[PDB]
RNA sequence: UAGCUAGUAGGUGGGGUAACGGCUCACCUAGGCGACGAUCCCUAGCUGGUCUGAGAGGAUGACCAGCCACACUGGAACUGA
RNA sequence: CCCGCAGAAGAAGCACCGGCUAACUCCGUGCCAGCAGCCGCGGUAAUACGGAGGGUGCAAGCGUUAAUCGGAAUUACUGGGCGUAAAGCGCACGCAGGCGGUUUGUUAAGUCAGAUGUGAAAUCCCCGGGCUCAACCUGGGAACUGCAUCUGAUACUGGCAA
């Protein structure tokens, strides 16, 4: 019901006295497909365990975001530290049209549309940062009418 | 521009009963299902993301009999189509001649349908062809021709078709041997464990 | 030197958003307290004072919902190195729709969302949301 | 010289031939003033077959429009009373 | 009624001939900003009647010459 | 930027060059095949590759690789040569088409014979 | 490629063209174009269209169609609407 | 195009399998033979070379080469930057050019609305029809984002006057 999935594993070094003492670094998300995601950078000496610590991260630091019956609200930009991410609304887009670490951090949202498009930095930790920041700082119409208009209606035409 | 190959190694190959080989025997018992694909079968692969949308892919053109050109043709269809995408790229594949015939239950297998219309044996209102992938209207009607029928090919095939579970987009009569197509199957009405959703994202890199 | 009097009310409000300051002031117009008045009825500004009798100040009176600023991100399109004109069908929808285009159409300066019901459009002032 | 004449159009066995308003000196194919209707040499019962602008002919003859052969007897054909 | 063009004139010693200037506000093709170009023409008139460095009037005509197909109409804010 | 600048001058293109400068638009040519001799690769590799040189119809000469093991190609031999690199000797830039005029295909290839100009097995 | 142009820019008169027009001659005026690129060099038939691209754009002009120019090369005229 | 005869008889190959990228072992050679689009393999225990088996992808086609676009937001108008990655002229004045505080009247030049002419046909798209289906052909519509004229709107830019 968390629908977990690790994105990336990357291997790091600290070149110690000894020598190279390598370390791997996971990338996992969760997300229970209703609305809230959650990412946890995690890193441990072996692979399983590096992956068991970004479990446990992902799940303490989830945050909401509010759906439009499975699609985001509006268009936006989620610039985060070299990676412009944006996506469009694409009613009904018919499958995730995303890159890399651009589907998974999205398909635990639990959506099955929108087009995405990742410009400048590819690199895989920035972009999930980029992503939530995308998705949390989005408001809906339900919320857009409390701050401004105090009206539903008007506010969407 | 057909397989014509051992068309139950690619059910071991996806993991799961394409019903390639259905027949008589319900049961297949004779598979080796999900242990050997090829000599090294009993590994895991790791089945990265390309993996899951290209396996997708090509699990549903297995069933139907569909070569890539004519599957991506399909596609194109039914992304210009209104609507989902997906729901209209399975009505398309549903609404071949050689798999309604099939859905009809006059062939036991989708190779055996295909055959089947092929070999002019299909007589669709009044008009015979022989198009496999002859995409049929809906309240339209198919039936079988004087000189294919009753020879022990489709009478054995009709029989197989009451275990099956009765499609409720078409009608047969099986007496008369006059099947109808109703209107466009729904997503809840065929199969429902395919996933369409990997089967677009893959022809959009 | 002070080339563009629209974008002046765009940067104070922006600041004046950040800045998490009640109200701000600037030298008033007639275009200037046309946009005023379009941010009023629309929710993004509660009043404005227009005193002055030779020199007005557009007192604007920034609102807050929450902790967090009620205009999120404010812009000008409409600048005086680039003039951009858009015809009635041409009329964007700034954040699906839920977000106003203050558009300076020939009967007078409103959204882009009225102008539409007007059937035709004008010069794009900015994009407020 | 204007001239009312049928342009050959279709596939290959199949032909289609579009009554157009062309002149004499140009090819069969190529540059007319305006086309007023089709003809379906290899036609079926369906609905049509045969359709011409009988108005804008009527107008072009009074300017000196020359009517070929075939579409003189598919003005004949056409049946103006029924 | 007739086209009639605006425009200021260039030079005046032509000899029973002018050149005028027309300056056309067009928005550019790909970058959308409104550039003021200039069409530069060869206009007709009388000997005389107009200076140099004023606006005119200019209508389409019949070519006089191997230039100035444009003859002038009327004289509105002279020059100073 | 600066909008103004742009139409006092445009975005230029970046213009690009071919990695193959034999007749632009054109997939094959061929030549008359002098000199046919070996060169050692790079540094990072050690071999005895079985380069030649190319004196094409359009009179141009240039070196190109000799694919498989093996050739029957001295000093004459007019062969066909298509574009593609080597990325292990430096100034060769295209590819003996075995199989062709005057080149035959590589001996006991069963596998990719498609490349290297190899039929089929006969049976 | 920063200067180019001397029937060249314009005017008067004559001749010429189915027709205006330095189209062509006599005379006079010293004009005309150009930094919103004149002249010079290289290359190229143009367009509806084609391919690609979410779009904007980019490349392209085979085939169908419209226009242009050419008919061994250079030049010239006759017949003929 | 339809009917009759005979029988599965007359009809499947090509590329790839270290990662990018879907697919693995074994044998032989040992920085040699050779592969390779890039990272890079081969040093006597090679999923990278050659072969065998197995598999993957496409299919009367399959690979390679050549050319264009995309990815390339590495020409950024949409849609990039200039302290240290490439990028503030050493500084200043200043012509053309670009932009320009605020109020009123006027103009409608720019802008917007409507209408007309035109934007050939063919091509794209949509709704249908006809070839056994499809390719293909075709009817109607939309589109041709453009240009010109006329009638208005006067909010914003521009001209004029104070």
């Amino acid at each position: 019901e968390l629908q977990e999935k690790l994105i990336a594993v990357n291997r790091v070094s600290k070149t110690v006295k000894g020598g190279r003492i390598f370390s791997f670094t996971a990338l996992t998300v969760v997300g229970d497909g209703n609305g809230r995601v959650g990412f946890g950078y995690g890193k441990a000496r072996e692979v399983p365990a590096a992956i068991q610590k970004a479990m446990e991260k992902a799940r303490r630091n989830m945050i909401n975001v509010a759906l439009n019956n499975g699609t985001l609200q509006h268009p936006v930009k989620g610039v985060h530290t070299g990676s412009r991410v944006f996506m469009q609304p694409a009613s009904e887009g018919t499958g995730i049209i995303a890159g890399g670490a651009m589907r998974a951090v999205l398909e635990v949202a639990g959506v099955h549309n929108v087009l995405a498009k990742a410009y400048g930095s590819t690199n895989p930790i920035n972009v999930v940062r980029a992503t939530i920041d995308g998705l949390e700082n989005m408001n809906s119409p339900e919320m857009v009418a409390a701050k401004r208009g105090k009206s539903v209606e008007e506010i969407l035409g | 521009a057909r397989y014509l190959g051992p068309k139950l190694k690619l059910s071991r190959r996806e993991g799961t009963d394409l019903f390639l080989k259905s027949g008589v025997r319900a049961i297949d018992t004779k598979c080796k299902i999900e242990q050997a694909p090829g000599q090294h079968g009993a590994r895991k692969p790791r089945l990265s993301d390309y993996g899951v949308q290209l396996r997708e892919k090509q699990k549903v053109r297995r069933i139907y009999g569909v070569l890539e050109r004519q599957f991506r043709n399909y596609y194109k269809e039914a992304a210009r189509l209104k609507g989902n995408t997906g729901e209209n790229l399975l009505a398309l594949l549903e609404g071949r001649l050689d798999n309604v015939v099939y859905r009809m239950g006059f062939g036991a297998t989708r190779a055996e349908a295909r055959q089947l219309v092929s070999h002019k044996a299909i007589m669709v209102n009044g008009r015979v062809v022989n198009i496999a992938s002859y995409q049929v209207s809906p309240n339209d009607v198919v039936s079988i021709r004087e000189k294919a029928k009753k020879q022990s090919r489709v009478k054995a095939a009709l029989e197989l078709a009451e275990q099956r579970e009765k499609p409720t987009w078409l009608e047969v009569d099986a007496g008369k041997m006059e099947g109808t197509f109703k209107r466009k199957p729904e997503r809840s009405d065929l199969s429902a464990d395919i996933n369409e959703h990997l089967i677009v994202e893959l022809y959009s890199k | 030197s002070m080339q563009d009097p629209i974008a002046d009310m765009l940067t104070r409000i922006r600041n004046g958003q950040a800045a998490n300051k009640a109200a701000v002031t600037m030298p008033s117009s007639k275009l200037k307290v046309a946009i005023a008045n379009v941010l009023k009825e629309e929710g993004f500004i509660e009043d404005f004072k227009v005193e002055g009798d030779t020199k007005p100040e557009l007192e604007l009176t920034l609102k807050y919902f929450q902790g967090k600023a009620v205009v999120e991100s404010i812009q000008r399109v409409s600048r005086p190195g680039l003039r951009i004109y858009k015809r009635k069908d041409e009329l964007p929808k700034v954040m699906a729709g839920l977000g106003i285009a203050v558009v300076s159409t020939s009967k007078g300066v409103m959204t882009d969302r009225a102008a539409r019901q007007a059937g035709l459009g004008g010069e794009i002032i900015c994009y407020v949301a | 010289m204007v001239t009312i004449r049928l342009a050959r159009h279709g596939a290959k066995k199949r032909p289609f031939y579009q009554v157009v308003v062309a002149d004499s000196r140009n090819a069969r194919n190529g540059r007319f003033i305006e086309r007023v209707g089709f003809f379906n040499p290899i036609a079926s019962e369906k609905e049509e077959g045969t359709r011409l602008d009988l108005d804008r002919i009527a107008h072009w003859v009074g300017q000196g429009a020359t009517i070929s052969d075939r579409v003189a007897a598919l003005i004949k054909e056409v049946n103006k009373a029924a | 009624k007739i086209r009639t063009l605006q425009g200021r004139v260039v030079s005046d010693k032509m000899e029973k001939s002018i050149v005028v200037a027309i300056e056309r506000f067009v928005k550019h093709p790909i970058y959308g900003k409104f550039i003021k170009r200039t069409t530069k023409l060869h206009v007709h008139d009388e000997n005389n009647e107009c200076g140099i460095g004023d606006v005119v009037e200019i209508r389409e005509c019949r070519p006089l010459s191997k230039t100035k197909s444009w003859t002038l109409v009327r004289v509105v804010e002279k020059a100073v | 930027a600066t909008v103004n600048q742009l139409v006092r001058k445009p975005r230029a293109r970046k213009v690009a060059k071919s990695n193959v400068p034999a007749l632009e638009a054109c997939p094959q040519k061929r030549g008359v095949c002098t000199r046919v001799y070996t060169t050692t690769p790079k540094k990072p590799n050690s071999a005895l590759r079985k380069v030649c040189r190319v004196r094409l119809t359009n009179g141009f000469e240039v070196t190109s690789y000799i694919g498989g093991e093996g050739h029957n190609l001295q000093e004459h031999s007019v062969i066909l040569i298509r574009g593609g690199r080597v990325k292990d000797l430096p100034g060769v830039r295209y590819h003996t088409v075995r199989g062709a005029l005057d080149c035959s295909g590589v001996k006991d290839r069963k596998q990719a014979r498609s490349k290297y100009g190899v039929k089929r097995p006969k049976a």
